[PDB]
């Protein structure tokens, strides 16, 4: 129990079950059926508007399906946010991950979503992360964020709000 | 405790931002209450409930269907999406797409809906054609909360987005169950406990939207009465504080308080 957290997102890994997830996520904070099917979604602080949340997707609707994706928004920082303009117009569809954290700074990115569509094969993953300016993740005047999509560690595509 | 009023400019106060509300009989449309109703405020989210409207009109004429499946792809999605990124893969029928825009704040299922209906241009000329002549819409998702001091892009009056609400939800506008769908998604609003909701007596009805933007920026468009019936529109914007969001959750929910606990009168 608590509220749920990037601490707990981190805890929770791919190939656990319901009810490991409900286990660490806390009952309290998670909803399932509704707008989210048979995937399991965990409220972080209820703030109102835009609140902190991670979302799991499961294998199937059996009881000993395992977790293959992983989402969050606003429960993980950026470790040293740096996303300029000018570096992310040097990142090109393509690109592996890590030309792209080469590119934008390896401190720049947290794991928007990132789903195996062959769980526990690695064949086919995607993997969308978000990146941001020094302000992007907080208040403060550099709020530059970018939302940057791969299949099998490669850059399909880019698109950012608010950089300078 | 205080009268509404005077909770108001207290609020203004402590928040060093500004209030803008309205108070309006459902039935009549008559003012009951109002402080800087005539002023510009970003609408933030609450743009939504004039947007799934449009969507409505458009179902009302044949141009559309709830039903109607639309698929999408990760280029679509902008910040904050609960509902959108979870059905990637499988698309959202434009009646999902309208609740997850209502009822969670979802910006990408609002992108989706402002697309169909002519983007934010298409949805300023239905304003319009409504009689709406003050409010409008000027972008999308994310940068429509922007919320740059004195910018009328993106903005409502108290006044305007009251008079507008009463016209979606009671007038020749929409059909009937267009007007029910749309309170509806309202009634069903998941994000809004913080606000009014904090504060409703039980045995209260509620509908409502709420937003939240830059600068200090904060809001909810309601509907409410006692005995389980909807009675008054309250509209309550906040604009240009540098308060924290619980605070100024803390403060809408006063205001809330004040109009409810002062209700008759």
């Amino acid at each position: 129990a608590g509220v749920m957290t990037g601490a707990k997102f981190t805890q929770i890994q791919f190939g656990m079950t319901r009810q490991q997830v409900l286990d660490i996520a806390g009952a309290e904070n998670c909803e399932t059926g509704g707008s989210f099917g048979d995937s399991i979604h965990c409220r972080g602080h209820a703030a109102g508007d835009y609140y902190a949340y991670a979302t799991f997707g499961f294998t199937s609707a059996a009881a000993d399906a395992k977790v293959d994706s992983k989402s969050q928004e606003k429960l993980l920082a950026p470790s040293a946010p740096t996303l300029t303009l000018a570096k992310f117009n040097q990142v090109t569809v393509g690109m592996t991950r890590a030309q792209v954290l080469a590119t934008v700074g390896q401190g720049s990115c947290t794991t928007w979503s990132e789903y195996y569509p062959a769980y526990p094969s690695t064949a086919g993953v995607t993997l969308s992360l978000s990146c941001f300016d020094v302000d992007g993740y907080s208040t403060g005047f550099y709020r530059g964020s970018a939302h940057l999509w791969f299949t099998d560690g490669v850059l399909q595509g880019k698109r950012q709000w608010d950089l300078v | 405790s205080p009268q509404p009023l005077e909770q108001i400019k207290l609020s203004e106060s402590q928040l060093s931002g500004r209030v803008g509300m309205i108070e309006m009989d459902l039935a009549s449309g008559r003012t009951l209450t109002a402080w800087r109703a005539d002023e510009r405020f970003p609408m933030m989210s609450t743009f939504k409930v004039v947007l799934c409207g449009a969507v409505l009109a458009r179902v009302d004429a044949g141009d559309e269907q709830l039903e109607r499946k639309i698929h999408y792809r990760q280029q679509d999605l902008v910040k904050y999406s609960p509902v959108s990124e979870k059905h990637l893969a499988d698309g959202m029928t434009v009646g999902e797409l309208c609740a997850a825009a209502i009822t969670m704040s979802d910006n990408s299922a609002a992108n989706l809906l402002l697309a169909t209906v002519g983007g934010p241009a298409g949805l300023t000329a239905f304003l319009r054609q409504i009689g709406d002549n003050v409010t409008r819409l000027d972008r999308w998702e994310t940068e429509l909360n922007e919320a740059l001091p004195g910018d009328a892009r993106d903005t409502t009056t108290p006044a305007s987005m009251a008079a507008t609400l009463r016209k979606l939800l009671t007038s020749q506008r929409l059909s009937a169950r267009s007007q029910r769908q749309l309170l509806q998604w309202m009634v069903d609003d998941r994000v809004a406990g913080p606000l009014i909701r904090s504060v409703l007596p039980a045995g209260w009805f509620i509908a409502d939207k709420t937003g939240a933007g830059e600068r200090g920026a904060r809001g909810i468009v309601a509907l409410l009465g006692p005995n389980n019936k909807a009675e008054r529109i309250v509209v309550i914007y906040l604009r240009d504080t540098p308060a924290s969001m619980a605070e100024r959750n803390q403060q809408i929910a006063g205001i809330g308080a004040a109009l409810i606990e002062h209700w008759q009168r």
